[PDB]
């Protein structure tokens, strides 16, 4: 349970150092384009 | 990556009605004024057309606020 609560906003530094507080969908965004899929498309279509 | 700063965000910025997307890095407010970073490592850059992108109009971005973005070719030209 406080893995999943922490990695809903904590992020990439999670596992890896300090906390740090992301919005959810800005991390959505990220992690899309970490795909390859340009980042906007996302928020276009967020409610998809 | 260690000592972090608070600042404000926005998923994009809208200039001349066009919805403004950052290329790498994030948008960021600081004591009042709006830059664009890298994620892993707080230093700020001027937002500049050549640094950012703009698809879509200032629509259907949830969050979008209202900015400006730098374009050479005004003191260039
Ligand atoms: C980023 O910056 C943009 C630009 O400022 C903001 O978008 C604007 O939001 C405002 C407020 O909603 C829109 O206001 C427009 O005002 C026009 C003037 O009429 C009003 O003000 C006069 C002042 O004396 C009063 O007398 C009068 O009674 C009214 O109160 C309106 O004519 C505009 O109406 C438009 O939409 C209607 C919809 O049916 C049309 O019928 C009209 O013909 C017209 O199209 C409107 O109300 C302003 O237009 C917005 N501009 C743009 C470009 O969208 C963003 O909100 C801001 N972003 C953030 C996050 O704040
Ligand atoms: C948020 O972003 C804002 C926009 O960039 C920041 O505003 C800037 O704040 C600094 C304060 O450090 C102002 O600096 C001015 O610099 C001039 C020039 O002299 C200084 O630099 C020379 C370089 O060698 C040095 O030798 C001198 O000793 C000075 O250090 C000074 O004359 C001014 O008094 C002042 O120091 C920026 O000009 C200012 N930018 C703008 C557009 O106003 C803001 O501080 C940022 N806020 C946070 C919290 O980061
Ligand atoms: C980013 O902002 C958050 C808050 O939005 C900061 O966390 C909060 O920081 C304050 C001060 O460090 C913490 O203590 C508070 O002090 C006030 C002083 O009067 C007191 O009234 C409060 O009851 C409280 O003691 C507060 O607990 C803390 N809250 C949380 C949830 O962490 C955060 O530190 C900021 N981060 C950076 C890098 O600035």
């Amino acid at each position: 349970a406080a893995l999943v609560s922490g990695t809903a906003t904590a992020g990439w530094t999670f596992g890896a150092g300090a906390a740090l507080q992301i919005p959810f969908a800005m991390q959505m965004a990220y992690r899309f384009n970490g795909i390859g899929v340009t980042q906007n498309v996302l928020y276009e279509n967020q409610k998809q | 990556p260690s000592q972090e700063r608070n600042f404000t965000t926005a998923p994009a910025i809208c200039h001349e009605g066009k919805a403004y997307f950052p290329r790498e890095g994030v948008f960021v407010f600081n004591g009042t004024s709006w830059f664009i970073t890298q994620r892993n490592f707080f230093s700020p850059q001027i937002i500049t057309t050549d640094n950012t992108f703009v698809s879509g109009n200032c629509d259907v971005v949830i969050g979008i606020i209202n900015n400006t973005v730098y374009d050479p070719l005004q003191p260039e030209l």
